[PDB]
Parts: structure tokens; sequence; C-alpha cells
């Protein structure tokens, strides 16, 4: 399982 | 001693996603206007992918996008998609230019960061269409009886869309959309 943020993916 | 993961490795991603296109062609069949672009399943080749193609609201009307899990197509005929339905957003005219690129984005990332938690396996995709009558955004689900499940997704995505409770979204079975002219079986 790999749950990312909205902001962690936007900080990409 | 090897070195530290953190420092060179991608983000993987949950699952891979196949980005398609569709053009709409008269001469053709639905099924032969839709195309694969390219899949990814890291953070990095998502933004790779998205900053390198054209914003929703640049692009011709009768075309969409659409990002599926690999190994499901966009289509009511795929094997997880023909018992399944969607949660549609119906955008006004004006909309393309203020929400449509926004909602679409916070949909992307709400399908490759596994937004949906418990019932991320439900999710299939999503789908913008491009349309002069008023543009479409839609998540994808595989099982419309699933009712614990669509709600719970419809539930966490109009609130990550940030939409007010008088803003009503509807959720549809595709075989109700194949099969008979523009009632939900949910709301949110
Ligand atoms: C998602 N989809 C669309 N279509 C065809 O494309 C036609 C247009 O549907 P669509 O692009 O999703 O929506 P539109 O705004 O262009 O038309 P509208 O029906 O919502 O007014 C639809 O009536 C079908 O004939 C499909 C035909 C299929 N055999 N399988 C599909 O998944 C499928």
């Amino acid at each position: 399982k790999k749950r990312y943020s909205r902001e962690f993916l936007l900080g990409f | 001693e090897v070195a530290n993961p953190e420092h060179y490795i991608k983000h993987p991603l949950q699952n891979r996603w196949a980005l398609w296109f569709f053009k709409n062609d008269k001469s053709k069949t639905w099924q032969a206007n839709l195309r694969l672009i390219s899949k990814f399943d890291t953070v990095e080749d998502f933004w790779a992918l998205y900053n390198h193609i054209q914003l929703s609201s640049n692009l011709m009307p009768g075309c969409d996008y659409s990002l599926f899990k690999d190994g499901i197509e966009p289509m009511w005929e795929d094997e997880k998609n023909k018992r399944g339905g969607r949660w549609l957003i119906t955008l006004n005219k004006q909309q393309r230019r203020s929400d449509l690129d926004r909602f679409w984005l916070e949909t992307l990332l709400c399908l490759i960061g596994e937004s949906f938690d418990d019932y991320s396996d439900d999710v299939c995709g999503a789908v913008v269409n491009v349309r002069a009558k008023g543009d479409k955004i839609a998540i994808w689900t595989t099982e419309c009886e699933n009712r614990e499940a669509v709600t719970h997704i419809g539930r966490v995505y109009k609130e990550r869309l940030g939409l007010p409770p008088k803003i009503v979204i509807g959720y549809q079975s595709h075989a109700d959309t194949a099969t008979k002219s523009g009632k939900n079986r949910f709301v949110v």
C-alpha cells in the first residue's frame, strides 16, 4: 500500500 | 554498506496507470478513436507525462483524457467496468476556464495517491470529456452494487474537489448509461 497526500505529490 | 534509497529511488505508486487519449473522428468507431498514450508507476514519471501534455482546457472539443489502472480499458465493456459506474462532475461553459484543469488535476492526484483508502481497489480510473455543451469529469468504479465503496468514494471526491453541500453530484451505472437516455443511483 502506497498512499500520498496532495501536498506531497504537488511537491514533485 | 549500500546507498540510502531515499537519495536516488523514484517514489513508487501503488498502481501502474495508463493515460489514454480520445479524438473524435466521425468516419470511425468510438473504439477506433480511443488510443493509449503512456503508462507510469512513480510520482516522478507521473509529472513527466503531465507536464509535457496539453491541459484539458486546451484540447479540441470532442477529445477526452482517461487515466486508468494498467490492464483496465477506459470503456464500459471492460470486465472491471461492465458492472460498474461513475461519479460524474458536470461543468458549465464558464467552468472550462475556472475549474476544469484544477478539478482534473485533483482527480489524477486522488487516483495516483490512492486517496480512497480501503476502497482503492474499487476505483478503475477517471475520464475528462471536453465538450462544447459542457465539460465532464468522472471517476469510474468497478461495482455499482457496492454501496459502501461507491458512497465512500463520492464523499472523498466531492470534498477533495471542494464542492459545497448545495452542489449535488450523481453516480450512474454504465449499464444505464449504455442502454438508456440521460437517474442517479446515488448522490453526494
Ligand atoms: C465511454 N463510451 C462512450 N461511447 C460512445 O460515445 C458516445 C458519446 O459518449 P461520451 O463521449 O462519453 O459523452 P458525450 O458528452 O460525447 O455525449 P453524451 O451521450 O454524454 O451527450 C456514446 O453515446 C457512445 O456511443 C462508448 C461506446 C462504447 N461501446 N463503450 C464506451 O465505453 C463508450
